[PDB]
């Protein structure tokens, strides 16, 4: 019943400065101290922050100590995180963390906010629909894929006709090469259900207003 | 900045177990067994330390070890406000070694005497003997007992004396005695605690040895089960009477000694992030478990004495220092190998009295040295004429009329005063500064926050503690007597200003700081209610 | 700083098996502020174990912790699917507070050879100066795949992303994408385009390709 949830967080520039906020709910916020634990895109966590229940004992590490200020608002229930003099190494997802008991650990964890430093700027994704070879129809069943090209920063969804071809779907990781994603998405059906039926992917791309369908079709 | 720290974890542990193990220890826990329905006395006396006692020994060892300052010094940090309290409880423990100390010296004047082969309160035929004179206790009050008469007419020469005015000769065998008590006191306290937290290793491990072999001597002897019976045997009928609810709230307060400053003195010198809660909950246990197996010692030859000496067991089952220096010592030297068994049991008085002392010494000198550098530095200097003051005044106490001036100073100097004092501290902790910011205090220091159950002790029980112990010592207060003597109006008037010295620095000090602190009303009392930490 | 180190850093058994792994410390810490942290895949850490050997709310009796000093260790009974996971120990004596390096559980299988599906360049990429080539290699194990790239039969090497899923929590599987990158004067240039894959489960590679004309 105990619920944290992650505000702020996205896209700023070297040097460049962000609020985080946690909303938390479902517990007395004034007896809990909380902490700000941040997770690198290389998935190991590292310690930020932790705040007392009053305010009155703040902890920092040293990677971030002097840049950030942790702070609550005990009376609207709000954690902070305020951030300056941002560098890339500061890009991470940031978690807040309910620990007060030092000796049970910390109970809850907000669902993330991802902070991105870079430089790079924003660019949509071209969405390529990939269709098989001419000469492969000799088969039994089919596979189709989808190609979100050269796009920054992330997240992307990509869904299959809308969301309602959820088996048989492998979407593979975006790779980060020379300050651009490339991801792709496969999607494996019955001979009989293709071309006869559709196929389309859905990409979208909030970070450029990118809402784009394409639909597999033959050559 | 960088205070001092106890050499080893033992020097703390030893130094607050012995502050707290002293004589009520054995004079006053068995009896009020005896007295309100044996062993039916422990659920009482359990409770009230449960959430009278015990929350409020806790809270000053976290306050100490937390704020890492003497008792005046801390206190203007949590509630500027109430700065006053330091003063009132550092005057309190002034007070308290004008006369309390006389009861070590009087424990060295008997072992001193104790080194002959026939220990000379036996008989009743000697120069300071009377007619009256019987072998053992009686319960008609004109003829007294042969130890009676010697630690009256003998050690203390109370006869001689028409009352408070007629103080008399100065007893100089006496005097020499508590000038060997202050000289102990000062080579263990005068280099700080690096000595002070080694002293204490025999001082407070001591009294175990001696009721150790005086368990084994007193459960030996021939009627040495009776004794246990009028210990222990229970009779629920107690519990149900209001005044053993508060003769055991009263007990179990005096017996763990919160609020006077020095186990917060002791904490101060603690670690940051030493787990004072543990420390708390174990030599607390072993305060009330001392004076379980004292009762043991004490009652065996309670026993031993209505059984084979023919004694009534209400007229030899006393308390204070009667029972200590006149009934025990009767039945002592009754028994074989005689002139040993006193001889362990007065230095174990005398050990059980020093380690006390120590502490609610090291009250002040800690409280002083922290607040006005000018003492910090030149300390061994201070304390000398801190034990200097205490000898010359202390010599009151050893003329001949030297009792008198110990019952007076025993009921008005500190008793009620203390009382006034922690029931201000209660409030001061946990209704201004706020069991928030205190229970956040003690989780950065041992990783979590105190249950709930502290913090309602802190916060609720604890006033109602300290009103229902003051209440039912106020109904049964009545002019000062002291056998058929009673004391003039205006010795019981001058009682009432030592009280009064020490309570009236709460609210000397509040008009005063309020007064020289800038703003309007409401400016003045949050500044002077905001901590020191929140404004660091 | 307290540096927590875990080994393996990843870790493969099959259900039913024991599941020991461990957690050092550069230095001390003591028992009562040791914890575990369990984090699936695309998830929020949760508390696994606090206190050294303590299980918090849910965890299965099947977990266990145990150590002291600088030698920590969690272990699973009998392991499940379920438990499929990144485990982070983490200590609580000592600011800064670390977590440990981690160890990742996955599940062992029989082994299973990839699909693999070539993909030429489509016509909206070509009309752009660009032109990229898609390998699927689908529902393999164990996970160690290469791919390898042929241009008219000569190996081509640069200006390749691979990207790997992570393990089926169905079928227990691995997936790789495999896109080599041409300018369309480049790709258009250039007449048959193949996509090798080797894979333990045959000394032979797999081969797919196609020819520009279809
Ligand atoms: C007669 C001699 C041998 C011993 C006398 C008995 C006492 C030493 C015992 C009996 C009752 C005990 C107390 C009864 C209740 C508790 C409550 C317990 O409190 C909590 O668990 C707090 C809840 C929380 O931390 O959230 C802590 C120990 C304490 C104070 C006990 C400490 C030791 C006490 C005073
Ligand atoms: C650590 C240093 C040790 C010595 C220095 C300080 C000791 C202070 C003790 C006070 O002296 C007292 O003076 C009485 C004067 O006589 C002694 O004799 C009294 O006690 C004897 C008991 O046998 C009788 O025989 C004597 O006649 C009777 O006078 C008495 O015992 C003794 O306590
Ligand atoms: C007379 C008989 C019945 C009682 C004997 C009890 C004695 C042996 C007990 C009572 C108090 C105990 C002490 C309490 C405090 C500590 C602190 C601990 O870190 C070291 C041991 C030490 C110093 C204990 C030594 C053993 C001890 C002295
Ligand atoms: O001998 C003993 O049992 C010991 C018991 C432990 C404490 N020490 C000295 C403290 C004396 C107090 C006191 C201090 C703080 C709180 C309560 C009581 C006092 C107060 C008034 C009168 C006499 C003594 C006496
Ligand atoms: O026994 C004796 O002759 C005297 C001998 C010296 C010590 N004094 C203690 C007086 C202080 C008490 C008290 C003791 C016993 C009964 C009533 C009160 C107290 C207790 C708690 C708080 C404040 C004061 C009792
Ligand atoms: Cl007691
Ligand atoms: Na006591
Ligand atoms: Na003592």
């Amino acid at each position: 019943e105990v619920q944290l949830v992650e505000s702020g967080g996205g896209l700023v520039k070297p040097g460049g400065s962000l609020k985080l906020s946690c909303a938390a709910s479902g517990f007395t916020f004034s007896s809990y101290a909380m902490s700000w634990v941040r997770q690198s895109p290389e998935k190991r966590l590292e310690w930020v922050a932790e705040i007392s229940s009053g305010g009155r004992y703040i902890y920092y590490s040293d990677t971030v100590t002097g840049r950030f200020t942790i702070s609550r608002d005990n009376a609207r229930n709000i954690l902070h995180l305020e951030m300056s003099s941002l560098r890339s190494e500061d890009t991470a997802m940031y978690y807040c963390a309910r620990g007060e008991v030092r000796q049970r650990g910390f109970d809850y964890w907000g669902q993330g906010t991802t902070l991105t430093v870079s430089s790079a700027k924003t660019t949509a994704p071209s969405v390529y629909p990939l269709a098989p070879v001419c000469g492969d129809t000799t088969g039994s069943s089919v596979t189709l894929g989808c190609l979100v090209k050269g796009y920054f920063p992330e997240p992307v969804t990509l869904t299959w006709n809308s969301g309602s071809l959820s088996s048989g779907v492998h979407t593979f990781p975006a790779v980060l090469q020379s300050d651009l994603y490339t991801l792709s998405s496969s999607v494996t059906v019955t001979s009989s259900t293709w071309p006869s039926q559709s196929i389309t992917c859905n990409v979208a791309h909030p970070a450029s207003s990118t809402k784009v369908d394409k639909k597999i079709e033959p050559r | 900045d960088e205070r001092e720290t106890w050499s080893g974890k033992v020097d703390f542990l030893l130094s607050v177990i012995g502050y707290a193990v002293g004589l009520a220890n054995v004079w006053r826990f068995p009896y009020l067994c005896y007295k309100n329905g044996g062993g039916a006395f422990l659920v009482p006396y359990g409770i009230m330390l449960a959430v009278g006692g015990i929350p409020l020994f806790y809270m000053e060892l976290a306050l100490g070890q937390h704020n890492r300052k003497g008792a005046i010094t801390c206190w203007g940090r949590l509630v500027p406000l109430f700065k006053g309290i330091g003063y009132a409880v550092v005057l309190i423990s002034f007070y308290l070694n004008f006369y309390y100390n006389v009861i070590i010296a009087w424990s060295l004047r008997f072992f001193f005497a104790s080194f002959t082969n026939s220990l000379p309160w036996t008989s009743c035929n000697n120069i300071w003997n009377t007619p009256n004179c019987r072998p053992f206790e009686g319960h008609v009050e004109g003829f007294q007992s042969a130890a009676s008469e010697y630690f009256n007419r003998y050690i203390l020469e109370l006869n001689r004396s028409e009352g408070i005015h007629d103080l008399g000769a100065i007893k100089w065998d006496m005097a020499l005695c508590l000038l060997i008590v202050y000289l102990i006191c000062y080579f263990s306290l005068w280099k700080g605690i690096s000595t002070s937290g080694k002293v204490v290793w025999f001082t407070a491990l001591f009294p175990y040895a001696a009721l150790l072999i005086l368990l084994i001597r007193g459960l030996t002897l021939p009627g040495s089960f009776l004794g246990i019976q009028y210990y222990l045997t229970p009779n629920f009928s107690a519990i149900y009477k209001a005044e053993v609810w508060a003769d055991a709230a009263t007990q179990v307060f005096f017996s763990l000694g919160p609020g006077l400053g020095s186990l917060l003195a002791y904490a101060s010198y603690n670690k940051y992030h030493n787990n004072v809660y543990k420390d708390a909950l174990l030599t607390s246990f072993i305060n009330s478990a001392t004076s379980f197996i004292a009762g043991f010692v004490i009652f065996s030859v309670l026993g031993y004495m209505a059984h084979t000496l023919g004694v009534r067991i209400e007229d030899v089952a006393t308390s204070g220092p009667g029972l200590v220096f006149v009934v025990y010592p009767a039945a002592i030297a009754t028994m074989p190998a005689s002139t040993f068994w006193a001889l362990i049991f007065f230095m174990m008085l005398a050990t059980l009295g020093l380690d006390s002392q120590f502490g609610t010494v090291e009250a002040i000198i800690t409280a002083l040295s922290d607040e006005f550098p000018k003492i910090k530095r030149n300390r061994e200097l201070f304390v000398a004429g801190l034990f200097s003051l205490y000898f010359v005044v202390g010599l009151a106490s050893c003329t001949q009329g030297g009792f008198y001036f110990f019952h007076l100073l025993d009921r008005y100097a500190a008793g009620y005063s203390i009382l006034v004092a922690v029931f201000f501290e209660a409030i001061a902790v946990s209704w201004i500064y706020g069991t928030n910011r205190f229970s956040e205090d003690i989780r950065d220091m041992i990783g979590f926050p105190p249950g709930r159950y502290w913090q309602v002790c802190w916060r609720f029980v604890a006033p109602i503690f300290l009103l229902f112990i003051t209440v039912y010592l106020l109904i049964g207060y009545e002019p000062l007597t002291y056998a058929d003597y009673v004391y003039p109006s205006w010795a019981n008037a001058l009682g009432w200003c030592i009280a009064g010295s020490s309570v009236v620095m709460i609210p000397a000090v509040a008009i005063f700081k309020l007064l020289s602190t800038p703003g309007s009303l409401r400016q003045r009392f949050t500044i002077l209610t905001t901590p020191w930490r929140d404004q660091q | 700083e307290n540096v927590l180190t875990q080994s393996p850093a990843i870790m493969s058994t099959s259900p039913g098996e024991k599941v020991t792994m461990t957690c050092r410390a550069s230095s001390s810490v003591g028992s009562s502020y040791l914890h575990w942290y369990q984090q699936k895949s695309g998830a929020s850490p949760k508390l696994w174990i606090y206190s050294t050997s303590n299980l918090a709310s849910g965890v299965p009796a099947r977990f266990s912790g145990s150590g002291s000093g600088t030698s920590y260790s969690l272990t699973i009974s009998s392991v499940e699917a379920e438990d499929a996971a990144t485990y982070y120990c983490q200590q609580f004596s000592g600011y800064p507070l670390t977590f440990g390096s981690g160890t990742k559980l996955e599940m062992k299988r029989a082994d299973a050879a990839p699909t693999v599906s070539i993909f030429p360049p489509s016509s909206e990429q070509l009309t752009s100066g660009g032109a990229s080539v898609v390998c699927f290699l689908n529902n393999f194990y164990p996970k160690d795949i290469n791919v390898k790239w042929k241009i008219d039969g000569s190996e081509r090497q640069n200006g390749v992303l691979n990207s790997w899923t992570d393990q089926d929590s169905k079928d227990s599987t691995y997936s790789m994408s495999s896109t080599l990158t041409l300018t369309k004067d480049e790709y258009e240039r250039h007449n048959s385009y193949t996509c090798e894959a080797t894979h333990k489960t045959s000394t032979s590679p797999i081969v797919k390709s196609f020819n520009r004309n279809e």
